[PDB]
RNA sequence: AGGAGUGGAGCCUGCGGCUUAAUUUGACUCAACACGGGAAACCUCACCCGGCCCGGACACGGACAGGAUUGACAGAUUGAUA
RNA sequence: AGCGUGUGCCUACCCUACGCCGGCAGGCGCGGGUAACCCGUUGUGAUGGGGAUCGGGGAUUGCAAUUAUUCCCCAUGAACGAGGAAUUCCCAGUAAGUGCGGGUCAUAAGCUUGCGUUGAUUAAGUCCCUGCCCUUUGUACACACCGCCCGU
């Protein structure tokens, strides 16, 4: 934990713009393979991801030292209830159908 | 094989809590009671800090942390 | 940029093994059997074998699109 | 004659920067181990040398029992 | 590419080792042809595993 | 503050900089040819990588 | 009696000169540790040695300092200055001489305590 | 009735006997004993003279602009520019 | 002659050829190598004969090595010529002597896994010891002989 809240809203913007992602456990390092150069410290961002997926309502799947996530519609409802951003802003992921 | 036996010293410690006063009596004061007031800290001439950077006072080496500036006569 | 051919073949085998394990733990309930990669010029086509295919594609390929997205964003291939 | 001076027994020794000559038997053996100064300074290497045991640390518990036979 | 690895996951049993082998074969062929002929003969639905590196030098 | 401690003396043989890429095991690493696994994990996947018992 | 020399030469005059020819008339054992270079956390032992040197009235034993610095001393100017080091579970102090080049601080600790002999029985006595 | 090299004469480590900070997990003969691919400073040490930032989707309690987070050498710390 | 190793998803650590020159790895530049391309055609026996501790020369640059990393020369003399009970392994490119390369990794080995070079005295047998198996036989054993079991 030991997580700030501006990093929280930054990571919530990241989840809103991203949705489906793959993660790798990296905490002590100063340079990540594929999730650096975000102008934000990496450790707090990854702990923010840990909070998201271990708050007790979104399930995980860990193997081959990696995290693949199944973002449930319960998470969509939770984000809408808390941040009050209408789902009418459709995610950009629905192109190249 | 035995235990680690970290028991001989300091059986129990109490947390260090700072009696930080909610009222700025030790920190800043006016000693004038007027719209225009004087400031009890030396003006910083360094341009590597901000324009509202005010340093505290100790027995010497006013310890800012960011710059470690100490007044010396060369 | 360039790695030795022994390392290249070992890494290709690691690619195959981890992809196989990943879609084994994904869609074992789909009757997955095996995964085969096909060598193509400057591209890597992957063909996946399953007993049932209507379920693996589903409706408009939500599962297929999810799998391709995760594999792309995991393996570091060009977009 | 500037001949390479790495053919003498004790080189770069204390008390003389030049290679002085000595002679007589029963005297080289003593000077092959100049243990006086290291004994004086109260060092462990002096008593490493003195007991005839291993100064660099040769292992002696299953091998290396020679030195007194 | 030899790799020898102890068989037993634990450290119990007779000392038994797996000797794994990976044999990599490589062939070179030289010719004189423009690029179009090479890239027309390459796309021939190659059977899997035969990695191709075509160089001009 | 953070930079006052980190990167003081280089760790040129950091053991903790490597782990099994499948199960994150510290011991029995196989770094030869870049497997980077505990030897047990390699045995589990050796046939799938391409390594086979021939001799 | 006259003061005992170090390799037939004095120290103070060579200390006033640079390191260009300092090693031409020195012994080994710190032959290259002098030449290895400098890093952080080295002026600590020199600083506390200077502190104990200045604050001690002359011709008297100084106060005991606590440290574990297994380091090198590039300058033997500290003739008469001594270093005490924590060894085992207590302190230990060692005689100093003008001869500093040729040895290291860590070469004075005795940890190989003699085997506390036992009287094994019950088991394999034969 | 053979033999060669044998553990003894030229390069240390496993684990039990084995004072405290030293004899530190699993393996009770062939099927344990440089075996856990385990070559002990340290990240891997649980025999270790020492400490810290701590762990709660919840069941119960203390109640908000301060209820402290690795973060100063020189009076010191129990090696340590903690 | 090696069998083989050698540099970015990680990653900051890869293998190595001339000059300052005491006598060479080498303290700094200097290029090659994603590798069949570079490393690399890698006088009758303690005397002269094989080293008991241990010291100097420039040290490879690993905080600390001594509380395991780091060269040979002066010939200072050690039962200096087949080894308590108990003994492990081995039948031809055996064994053994050697070095070399990987795994560990900082070119960290005294370990291990492989590789070559030198290289063969003995036996082409038996069930005596240990143990195994294609039989008959005995049993009161079946937790199976480290069994069962008798006697104040």
């Amino acid at each position: 934990m030991l997580m700030p809240k501006k990093n929280r809203i930054a990571i919530y913007e990241l989840l809103f713009k991203e949705g489906v992602m793959v993660a790798k456990k990296d905490v002590h390092m100063p340079k990540h393979p594929e999730l650096a150069d975000k102008n934000v410290p990496n450790l707090h961002v990854m702990k923010a991801m840990q909070s998201l997926k271990s708050r007790g309502y979104v399930k995980e799947q860990f193997a081959w030292r990696h995290f693949y996530w199944y973002l449930t519609n319960e998470g969509i409802q939770y984000l809408r209830d808390y941040l009050h951003l209408p789902p009418e802003i459709v995610p950009a992921t629905l192109r190249r159908s | 094989k035995k235990r680690k036996k970290k028991s001989y010293t300091t059986p129990k410690k109490n947390k260090h809590k700072r009696k930080k006063v909610k009222l700025a009596v030790l920190k800043y004061y006016k000693v004038d009671e007027n719209g225009k007031i004087s400031r009890l800290r030396r003006e910083c001439p360094s341009d590597e800090c901000g324009a509202g950077v005010f340093m505290a006072s100790h027995f010497d080496r006013h310890y800012c942390g960011k710059c470690c500036l100490t007044y010396c006569f060369n | 940029v360039q790695i030795s051919k022994k390392r290249k073949f070992v890494a290709d085998g690691i690619f195959k093994a981890e992809l196989n394990e990943f879609l084994t733990r994904e869609l074992a309930e789909d009757g997955y059997s095996g995964v085969e990669v096909r060598v193509t010029p400057t591209r890597t086509e992957i063909i996946i074998l399953a007993t049932r295919t209507q379920n693996v594609l589903g409706e408009k390929g939500r599962r297929i699109r999810e799998l391709t997205a995760v594999v792309q964003k995991r393996f570091g291939f060009p977009e | 004659y500037k001949i390479p001076d790495w053919f003498l027994n004790r080189q770069k020794d204390v008390k003389d920067g030049k290679y002085s000559q000595v002679l007589a038997n029963g005297l080289d053996n003593k000077l092959r181990e100049d243990l006086e100064r290291l004994k004086k300074i109260r060092a462990h290497r002096g008593l490493r040398h003195f007991w005839g045991l291993r100064v660099r640390g040769q292992h002696t518990k299953t091998t290396g029992r020679r030195g007194r036979t | 590419l030899r790799i020898t690895t102890r068989k037993t996951p634990c450290g119990e049993g007779s000392k038994t080792w797996d000797r794994f082998q990976m044999r990599i074969h490589k062939r070179l062929i030289d010719l004189h042809s423009p690029s179009e002929i090479v890239k027309q003969i390459t796309s021939i639905s190659i059977e899997p595993g035969v990695e191709v590196e075509v160089t001009i030098a | 503050g953070h930079q006052q401690l980190y990167w003081s003396h280089p760790r040129k043989f950091g053991q903790g900089s490597r782990s099994c890429r499948v199960c994150s095991n510290r011991h029995g690493l196989i770094r030869k040819y870049g497997l980077n696994m505990c030897r047990q994990c390699f045995r589990q996947y050796a046939k799938d990588i391409g390594f086979i018992k021939l001799d | 009696f006259r003061k005992f020399t170090y390799r037939g030469v004095d120290l103070d005059q060579l200390l006033d000169m640079s390191y260009e020819q300092l090693m031409q008339l020195y012994s080994a054992r710190q032959r290259r540790r002098l030449n290895r270079g400098l890093r952080r956390k080295q002026h600590s032992l020199l600083k506390r040695l200077r502190k104990a040197k200045k604050e001690a009235p002359p011709m008297e034993k100084p106060e005991v300092v606590k440290t574990h610095l297994r380091d090198m001393i590039i300058l033997p100017e500290m003739v008469g200055s001594m270093v005490g080091v924590y060894n085992g579970k207590t302190f230990n102090q060692v005689e100093i001489k003008p001869e500093m080049i040729g040895h290291y601080l860590g070469e004075f600790s005795i940890t190989y305590k003699p085997v506390k002999h036992g009287r094994p029985g019950i088991g394999a006595t034969h």
